[PDB]
């Protein structure tokens, strides 16, 4: 899976 | 693929956030490949990352 995000984009 | 530099970063990333390489990479990209932000990156969202991405870290 994907679409995940980390550092406040 | 990837540049030995970015790769090494993944290692530090998988050795600092240890949130699973594949995912860690997701961070190496979602973090602009900075590092400091990468790390913080993991420590950033830390509210959606699954148990698959977050392996004991």
């Amino acid at each position: 899976d994907s679409g995940f995000s980390f550092g406040s984009k | 693929r990837l540049n030995p530099v970015q790769l090494e970063l993944l290692n530090k990333l998988h050795l600092e956030t240890k949130l699973n390489a594949e995912y860690t990479f997701m961070l190496a990209e979602q973090s602009n490949w900075n590092y400091e932000v990468a790390i913080k990156g993991f420590q950033s969202s830390m509210n959606g990352i699954p148990r698959e991405a977050f392996v004991q870290f």
